[PDB]
């Protein structure tokens, strides 16, 4: 029924290393990136 | 009477964790922005900052301190009156137009 | 550069809110669903053949014998179903921060759902197993309760007195091609949402504080995708035949009904919708209306707030609306024995309840609690 | 000129790229 | 609007901001965020999740009965 | 060769008479289009730092162009630049220090500063010397050591919606390329 | 301008003289 | 130091950032899979074929 069932695991394997891999390092780009946004100081001065 | 829970509503509806006042979180229409339009210098750059500062929390999924939070006893109405003229004189115009 | 220049305005320095949560990622998904079914589809379409006696053997014949013809099948069928997850939460977004308010946009949607639906459905057919043809035979037959034409409109769209080799071919040449007015369909959807600018999650005009799309949504949605990819390649490599029924490994045969009768997952809570009802017509009705009612909710809006971010009985009425369609689709893949009935009955009233009755009322009660 | 150790490094990256994916 | 600067009318306000290489990227992550991922579980948590528990009864008690019905009786 | 960098990017006015056959590329597409109303290249220098840029003052609507431009240049010059540009970004320099000097309030200021920052007083010759040394390839030696790929102060007064953000702003310090 | 320190020296020198260049910005001496 | 060493010589132009990744996708590459396979081999500890290869086969 299922003669793809070895080969499919091992690229189970590989894709949760990978992704355990990658999805850290984008995440980390999009921290990168965003950290402009994330750390600025919004600062009202009106006249009088 | 029950104004109690219309301040229980106001703190359960949250807008004032952010330092927002009520007509700062109305929805935009033809009127409301005819309200913000007729609005002068100083409320309209204050809601300006008010909201971009909520946008700015918004963003960082943070609140205010807990002092900085808005008041239901200070919670200015600044937009109601305008707005209350812009809707009175488009039913005129419309109670006009029926004629 | 008068490309460039409508890829700009698109994509490079579209000036997107600041406050976009994750909810806003799905748009982007779908489409990267969509372009997923088509080329994954496209290589299937290559190998698989559209006649009663060769279907079957086609399908096998991909997943055993074209080389690496197994992942590409079921990225298209688990794909399907993370195009309708991401679909679903999409449609919810909207619900929740009033995305609605922009009609066109919200309307060519309801459009889209409506066509992915066919699309899908359809496509379910292809493959010719028991579930496939007996899915088909069930829903399609239902058109039969239409008054006056209903019969006649069911045998014109098979192509004769039952589903059979006329409707398999047509099945194919429709799923192969609504997936191309789907994306015509999309940039249109697209092209609503430029004019009118993107919402947040306070539902409160952002033009004060705008940022560009790149890099930062660009990076965003770039990182949502490999969690789509992720939740994909979860179910194709560890779990292919989690979310399909067994049944349709069967081969199709007319003289041989499959006891548990159903369609597929993402339309369950529709099925025990039309269950619910005893009438047929009224069953067909309900089971129209429950996708329908989508171009209804702009019109119910009652809040003078636009977002339901700082609106805790619409919250609430929402999250019942939520549980409430997980109870349908439970419902759904249930048989239609007791206790099942009288719980389908309930949870398709309280359906329409909420959305027509109640949560209108939640928003009109919020505002007088706040002098609105 | 000054393109020249640019495109000759791009002439590699396209090269080793079209090895490495073949 | 729609391009930047036909978007609106801003006044009087000043936004310091600082290079990605010079900051962090996760500052405070672990420390910070915990709670603040806490306080916004608590917030939600009464609006959310009591319909979804609702559901978790509904369904079980639903299941039992449609077992008990399913077995002899006398 | 930063001030030889700074003099080929060269400054505008709208008051200026060449605009759109000026020779420095940002002041001729800045005159042709009317991008801005005036710009200037400085090196303001200090005891072990400095700011090295530029400044201008434009429409609301031309900051964005007026920003690529003017990067653009920058990136230009790191990576590529032609002798005949540096030769005139010499002669600009060249004629600068003897006009400058010129009067005697300018040469006793010259004095006064050079003595508490340079520590002596520095001759025309030697400066001449220091400038016939800059060729093309020091120019660009020179100002890719200082301006590519490097975070810029940035400070934006006035209408400054279209002002780019930052990650865009720090994009445009290196190239493609 | 604002104060009577800045304001000094503004009171008109000299005839005016328009100098228009190729090179340096358009003045008004004096 | 040591990153900025990289930065330096390796990955300042855009010209030889891509040629260090190319090169480091290619031994990555040889590199991942060997050991993911040697892993899910080792896994997977007589089961397969190739362990079990010896067995049917005096060639
Ligand atoms: C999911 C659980 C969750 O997070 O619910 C609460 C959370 C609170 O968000 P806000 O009201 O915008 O305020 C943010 C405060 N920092 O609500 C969220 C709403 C998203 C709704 C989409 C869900 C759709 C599910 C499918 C239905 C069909
Ligand atoms: C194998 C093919 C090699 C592809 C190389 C493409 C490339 O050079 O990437 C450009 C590179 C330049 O971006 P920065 O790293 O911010 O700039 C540094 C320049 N000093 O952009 C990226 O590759 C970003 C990667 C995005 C995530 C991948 C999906
Ligand atoms: C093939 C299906 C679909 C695709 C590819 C698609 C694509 C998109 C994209 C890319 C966006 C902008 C990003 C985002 O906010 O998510 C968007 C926004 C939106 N879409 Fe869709 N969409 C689809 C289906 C639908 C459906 C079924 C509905 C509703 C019935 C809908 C309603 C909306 C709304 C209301 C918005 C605006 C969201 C906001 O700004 O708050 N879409 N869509
Ligand atoms: C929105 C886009 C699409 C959706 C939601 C979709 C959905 C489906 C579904 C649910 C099936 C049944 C899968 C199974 O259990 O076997 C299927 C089968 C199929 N689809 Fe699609 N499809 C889409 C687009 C396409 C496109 C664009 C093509 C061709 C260009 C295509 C070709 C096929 C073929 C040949 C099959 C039969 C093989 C099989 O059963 O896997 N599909 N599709
Ligand atoms: C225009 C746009 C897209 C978007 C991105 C890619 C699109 O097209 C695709 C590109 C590649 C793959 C699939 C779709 C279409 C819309 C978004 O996600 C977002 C997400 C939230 C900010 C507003 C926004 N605006």
């Amino acid at each position: 029924a299922e003669p793809e069932h070895d080969h499919r695991k091992r690229m189970g394997l590989k894709m949760l290393l990978m992704m355990g891999l990658l999805l850290p390092l984008v995440y980390a780009m999009k921290r990168h990136k965003w950290s402009v946004l994330k750390s600025r100081k919004l600062a009202y001065r009106p006249p009088k | 009477w029950l104004e109690g829970i219309r301040k229980w509503y106001y703190n359960a509806a949250g807008f004032n964790k952010l330092g927002l006042m009520r007509d700062d979180t109305i929805h935009e229409n033809d009127d409301v922005k005819e309200a913000i339009r007729r609005l002068p210098e100083n409320l309209y750059n204050d809601r300006v900052f008010r909201i971009k500062r909520a946008l700015d929390l918004s963003m960082r999924q943070q609140i205010l301190p807990k002092e900085q939070w808005t008041k239901y006893e200070e919670d200015k109405s600044y937009l109601e009156p305008y707005l209350k003229e812009v809707i009175r004189e488009r039913k005129e115009r419309e109670e006009w137009a029926k004629k | 550069h008068p490309l460039m220049k409508i890829v700009n305005n698109a994509f490079i320095d579209l000036p997107a809110p600041s406050n976009i949560s994750s909810w806003w990622n799905f748009g982007s998904l779908l489409g990267i669903c969509l372009i997923l079914q088509i080329l994954t589809g496209l290589f299937l379409a290559m190998h698989y053949t559209s006649d009663t006696t060769t279907a079957f053997s086609s399908v096998t014949h991909i997943c055993r014998d074209v080389n690496y013809g197994w992942i590409i099948r079921y990225m298209h069928a688990n794909g399907a179903s993370m195009f309708f997850i991401c679909l679903y939460m999409h449609v919810g977004r909207g619900l929740y921060y009033g995305s609605y308010t922009f009609l066109e946009t919200w309307n060519i949607g309801v459009i889209l759902l409506l066509t992915v639906m066919a699309t899908a459905f359809m496509g379910y057919v292809l493959p010719w197993g028991q579930m496939s043809f007996w899915g088909a035979t069930v829903i399609t037959n239902l058109l039969s309760a239409i008054p006056y034409i209903g019969t006649n409109l069911v045998e014109w769209i098979w192509g004769g007195f039952s589903v059979d080799k006329a409707t398999l071919t047509r099945f194919f040449a429709f799923h192969f091609i609504l997936p191309f007015i789907i994306m015509a369909i999309a940039m249109v959807h697209l092209l609503f949402l430029h004019e009118t600018g993107s919402n947040n999650p306070t539902g409160i005009s952002s033009d004060v504080d705008k940022i560009p799309f790149h890099p930062y949504y660009t990076i965003k949605d770039i990182l949502g995708a490999l969690l789509l990819i992720l939740a994909l390649m979860l179910l194709v490599l560890f779990a292919p035949d989690l979310l399909g029924d067994p049944d349709n490994y069967t081969p199709a045969n007319p003289l041989n009904t499959p006891p548990h009768i159903k369609p597929e997952w993402y339309f369950l809570f529709a099925y025990a919708i039309l269950r619910s009802i005893p009438n047929k017509l009224g069953g067909v009705l309900a089971l129209a209306f429950s996708i329908l009612i989508l171009a209804l909710i702009p019109l119910l809006h009652t809040s003078k707030q636009r977002s339901m971010m700082f609106r805790p009985l619409s919250q609430c009425l929402f999250w019942a609306l939520v549980a409430d369609l997980l109870t349908l689709t439970w419902i759904g893949g249930q048989p239609v024995e007791h206790p099942y009935i009288t719980i389908g009955q309930l949870a398709s009233v309280l359906y329409f309840l909420l959305i027509l009755v109640l949560m209108p009322t939640a928003g009109t009660i919020e505002n007088k609690l706040l002098k609105w | 000129r000054n393109w020249v150790p640019t495109a000759q490094l791009w002439g590699a990256v396209g090269a080793v790229g079209l090895v490495s994916a073949t | 609007g729609r391009q930047f600067g036909h978007l609106t009318r801003v006044r009087h306000v000043i936004t310091y901001s600082l290079s990605p290489f010079e900051q962090r990227a996760f500052p405070h992550y672990f420390s910070k965020g915990i709670p603040n991922v806490l306080r916004r579980t608590r917030a939600c948590i009464l609006r959310v999740a009591p319909p979804f528990v609702a559901f978790y009864l509904v369904y079980t008690w639903g299941t039992q009965e449609f077992e008990k019905s399913k077995r002899k009786n006398p | 060769a930063l001030q030889v960098a700074n003099a080929i990017i060269g400054h505008y006015d709208c008051t200026y008479g060449g605009g759109a056959h000026l020779s420095s590329p940002l002041a001729s597409i800045a005159a042709t289009n009317k991008l801005c109303q005036s710009f200037q290249t400085f090196n303001i220098c200090y005891a072990d730092t400095g700011l090295l840029g530029a400044h201008f003052v434009c429409d609301h609507m031309s900051i964005d162009d007026m920003m690529f431009v003017l990067q653009g240049q920058w990136m230009r010059l790191c990576t590529s630049a032609t002798e005949s540009e540096v030769l005139r970004g010499k002669n600009l320099l060249r004629n600068a220090l003897v006009s400058h000097l010129d009067g005697t309030t300018p040469v006793c200021e010259d004095i006064g500063r050079s003595l508490l920052t340079y520590g002596r007083r520095i001759p025309l010759a030697e400066w001449e010397s220091r400038i016939a040394e800059v060729d093309a390839r020091v120019v660009r030696e020179v100002c890719s050591k200082y301006f590519y790929d490097q975070c810029p102060a940035v400070a934006g007064f006035g209408p400054i919606e279209q002002l780019p953000d930052y990650n865009r702003i720090r994009s445009g310090m290196f190239w493609l390329r | 301008v604002l104060c009577r320190e800045s304001l000094r020296g503004q009171a008109a020198g000299r005839p005016l003289v328009a100098s228009v260049s190729l090179n340096v910005p358009a003045s008004v001496r004096y | 130091t040591l990153t900025a060493r990289l930065y330096s010589l390796l990955f300042r132009r855009t010209s030889t950032f891509a040629l260090t990744i190319v090169v480091g996708a290619l031994f990555f590459e040889r590199a991942f899979d060997q050991g993911a396979d040697a892993i899910y081999e080792h896994i997977n500890e007589g089961k397969l074929w190739k362990h079990i290869k010896h067995k049917y086969e005096n060639k």
